[PDB]
């Protein structure tokens, strides 16, 4: 019953000609909900999610308001920290944003976030009691103090505990027929002979949500991760996750083989065996 | 919601 | 820093032949964000082709799902094709169903 919002900003000089390319999306846990690219024609805030269209126009004017700005602020850092590090105008480069919190199943403050990067690196971060910030390199060095100045952790801190949690709750309530549900995993095993002694068991997962899930093999009850193979979580498009494990078997001894599946949609642990 | 921006770096 | 594209192709559903589908093809743990990412058919680029919106990894690596409708058939071929910084060639992954 855990939940959590996160935005994650992307903007990417273009020294060639005009303005960075920035891009906002957020989500509640695996669930995007608007989105915001200045290239795109709107020049506004977008919904991604059905459940967010309901919100009236002076949300939208809202959050436009505050990416558009956003925008310009990272414009204008990626000039400063070029300066920082002593770059060239000719380079393109990227700042990044992630902030968001963490709730219970009650609906209270658990944790918050607010971590930025430069080309792919950590630059500055709010620490988790949200009253400290660390830094990176020296160029971070004179952006923390800078922010120390102006209070800014005071600022992050009661965004993350107020607004952030107060929104994610109305969101989890607008939206709660699928924010609010888990699909549990829709699992099934496959049998590839390899040789004339040896076979693949490929243990699937499909149509779970949320994306978090563990997949393991046991031989006679025991943990094996020998011969193993698993792909990273993916997408299916629709909403849900798929994932899948494998394990390479002498042919014939198949049945010592179980897949154990955990997922927060199974009050139990799924087991699964080739017949 | 989001946050307004922040301070300048 | 640079990372180079993992990639991943595959349906969002049990692909079946004859049966509406879509094919996805999704790149991750990559940086930067400039990529070029196309589905083909026989070889040949699919024009009708979406993605969802730029996000990241908590590495600050990105992510991207490039998608289609198609209907699989016995005798049609796909993969997914892509281009980076960090590669010196495109990146070509054959579309196979048992994974």
């Amino acid at each position: 019953g855990s939940h959590s919002m996160r935005y994650f900003y992307t903007s990417v000089s273009r020294p060639g000609r005009g303005e960075p390319r920035f891009i906002a999306v957020g989500y509640v846990d695996d669930t995007q909900f608007v989105r915001f690219d200045s290239d795109a024609a709107s020049q506004r805030m977008e919904p991604r999610a059905p459940w967010i269209e309901q919100e009236g126009p002076e949300y939208w004017d809202q959050e436009t308001r505050n990416v558009k700005a956003q925008s310009q602020t990272d414009r204008v850092d990626l000039g400063t920290l070029r300066g920082y590090y002593n770059q060239s105008e000719d380079g393109s480069h990227t700042i990044q944003i992630m902030y968001g919190c963490d709730v219970g199943p009650d609906g209270r403050f658990l944790r918050g976030y607010r971590q930025d990067a430069y080309d792919g690196k950590d630059y500055i971060a709010l620490n988790e009691d949200l009253r400290s910030w660390t830094a990176a390199d020296m160029a971070a060095q004179i952006t923390k103090r800078k922010w120390e100045a102006a209070h800014a952790a005071e600022q992050q801190r009661a965004y993350l505990e107020g607004r952030c949690v107060e929104w994610l709750r109305r969101y989890l309530e607008n939206g709660k027929e699928t924010l609010q549900r888990t699909d549990p995993p829709k699992t099934h095993m496959t049998h590839h002979p390899i040789s004339d002694h040896e076979a693949t068991l490929r243990c699937w997962a499909l149509g779970f949500y949320p994306a978090e899930i563990t997949l393991t093999w046991q031989r006679d009850g025991e943990d094996q991760t020998q011969d193993t193979e698993l792909v990273e979580t993916r997408p299916a498009g629709d909403g849900t996750f798929q994932k899948w494990a494998a394990v390479v078997v002498p042919s014939g001894e198949e049945q010592r083989y179980t897949c154990h599946v955990q997922h927060e949609g199974l009050p139990k642990p799924l087991t699964l065996r080739w017949e | 919601k989001t946050f307004p921006p922040t301070e300048p770096k | 820093i640079q990372r180079t594209p993992k990639i991943q192709v595959y349906s969002r559903h049990p692909a079946e032949n004859g049966k509406s589908n879509f094919l996805n093809c999704y790149v991750s743990g990559f940086h930067p964000s400039d990529i070029e990412v196309d589905l083909l058919k026989n070889g040949e680029r699919i024009e009708k082709v979406e993605h969802s919106d730029l996000s990241f990894s908590k590495d600050w690596s990105f992510y991207l799902l490039y998608y289609t409708e198609f209907t699989p058939t016995e005798k049609d071929e796909y993969a997914c094709r892509v281009n980076h910084v960090t590669l010196s060639q495109p990146k070509i992954v054959k579309w196979d169903r048992d994974m």
